[PDB]
Order: structure tokens, then C-alpha cells, then sequence
């Protein structure tokens, strides 16, 4: 439930859960039950999941919200669209195939 | 001055307890979840006492 | 709470969790019946005048 957002550091509004590095987050994105870790946060800035009834400060970028839904036993959970989260996918080049060498006959 | 001697001389009783006190924050800090440790800021910052809050 | 099956909302609130001050509801011309007192003002107590030939 709620939003989460980044603002820049300083004080922290009363009623916000920051998310430091290393803070592990239960969540459902796009259907997917999932396991978010913080890792490297950038300078000047900090993370912080606001919970509806806390008023969210001036300059905050949502990354990512949740939708209203007090009466669903299984929540929905997110939506990261094309442009809101840039998911990486790791290359994994397969090398070549070790092929041994063969011996010529004349 | 009178402030130093204060201090000089309060040191050893205000000193007593400031363990336990500060061993008592680390482990709520540590041990309780942070969603309670926000709603007692939300309520520090509404002006109110979550300690009589959370009796109630 | 989920709601059960025929059931009538009488009046509902918005969502303002940010809010401070509540708004309450907005009881619209035919979602509420409210009946002011008639009071009707009865005729004022006139003393009788006697009348003079
Ligand atoms: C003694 C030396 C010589 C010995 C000779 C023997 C005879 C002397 C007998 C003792 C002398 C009495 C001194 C005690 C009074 C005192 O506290 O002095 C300081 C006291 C405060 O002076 P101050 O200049 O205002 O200090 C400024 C700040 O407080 C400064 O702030 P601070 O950051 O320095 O902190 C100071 C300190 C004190 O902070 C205070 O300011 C309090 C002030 C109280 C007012 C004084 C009351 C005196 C009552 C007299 C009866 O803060 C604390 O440590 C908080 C203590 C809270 C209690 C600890 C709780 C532990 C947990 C136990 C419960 C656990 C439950 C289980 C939980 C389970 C969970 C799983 O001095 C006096 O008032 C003079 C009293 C005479």
C-alpha cells in the first residue's frame, strides 16, 4: 500500500519508512511476488515508502505507486511501465563452443 | 563558571543510567518494526503521546 | 469492510487520508430527506376593543 519516493536528503517527514541500503522490500509487480534490496542509493537523496496517510514533501518523485484497494484480500501490488523502471536483463554471452583442434591427414 | 562546576559535579549521577537508556533505543530501533517506529513519529509529530496512544 | 449483497448506501465519505480536517459528506436534494419545523405563528393575542356609541 501507499507510494514510495525519492527527495532529497534532510529531514525526514514524520511517518516515512526510509529505505536505506540494504533494506529488503516484499512486493507484487506485475503479478510477480518479488524481493526488491536497495543497493546505492545516489548522494543528496534518500528513499522513503509513504503510507497514504502521510503527506508526501515538496520535490518528491514517485518511483513507483500502489493503487487504492482496502476491501482485495490479494492485492494487485505495481505497474512499471516502459519508462518507469529500466530493467536489465543480464547479456550472458555464451563463448564459443570449445571445439578440439583436428589433426590433418594428407 | 557555575554551568562547568554543574556539570563537573552532575556528571556521575546523570551518567548512571545513560546505558541502560541508550541500550533500551538501539534495541527498539533494532527489534521493532519500522512501521511502528513511523507511526509513533507520525504521532510525535501530531502533538500526541503514542506511549498513552498504544495503552488506549 | 467489503460490502455485503443488497445493500444501499445511505451516505459515504471521500478518501482524504493526507487531510487534516475532514470534509464529511455532501447530503445532495433527494439523498436525504430534511424536514425544517413548521412552527407556525399563531395569531398574535389581541385584547378586545369595547366599542363607544
Ligand atoms: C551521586 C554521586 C555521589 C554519590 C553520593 C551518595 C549520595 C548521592 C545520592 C544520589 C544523588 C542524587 C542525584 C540524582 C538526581 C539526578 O538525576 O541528577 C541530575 C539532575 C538533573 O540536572 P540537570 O542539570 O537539569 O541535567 C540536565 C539534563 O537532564 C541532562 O541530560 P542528560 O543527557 O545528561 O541525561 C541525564 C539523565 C537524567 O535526566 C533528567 O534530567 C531527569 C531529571 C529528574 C529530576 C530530578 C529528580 C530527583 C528526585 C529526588 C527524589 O537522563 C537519564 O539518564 C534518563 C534516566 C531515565 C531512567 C532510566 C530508566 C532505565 C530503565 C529502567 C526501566 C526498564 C523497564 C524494563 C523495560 C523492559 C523492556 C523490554 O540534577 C538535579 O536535579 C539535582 C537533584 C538534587
Amino acid at each position: 500500500t501507499g507510494c514510495v519516493a525519492s527527495f532529497p536528503e534532510g529531514d525526514v517527514p514524520p511517518g516515512a519508512v526510509e529505505c536505506l541500503p540494504g533494506q529488503v522490500i516484499r512486493t507484487k509487480v506485475n503479478g510477480e511476488d518479488v524481493m526488491l534490496e536497495i543497493d546505492e542509493v545516489d548522494p543528496g537523496y534518500q528513499v522513503c515508502w509513504f503510507k497514504p496517510d502521510v503527506p508526501l514533501p515538496e520535490n518528491a518523485e514517485i518511483l513507483w505507486s500502489y493503487p487504492y484497494e482496502p476491501t482485495a484480500a490479494l492485492p494487485t501490488g505495481t505497474t512499471w511501465e516502459e519508462g518507469q523502471a529500466n530493467v536489465l536483463i543480464p547479456a550472458e554471452p555464451t563463448p564459443e563452443a570449445a571445439v578440439w583442434p583436428p589433426t590433418p591427414v594428407t | 563558571s557555575l554551568a562547568k562546576v554543574w556539570m563537573y559535579a552532575s556528571w556521575i549521577p546523570r551518567g548512571i543510567p545513560k546505558a541502560m537508556a541508550n541500550e533500551l533505543s538501539s534495541a527498539a530501533a533494532a527489534l521493532a518494526h519500522p512501521e511502528a517506529i513511523a507511526r509513533v513519529a507520525q504521532l510525535e509529530s501530531q502533538g500526541k503521546n503514542p506511549y498513552r496512544v498504544a495503552r488506549a
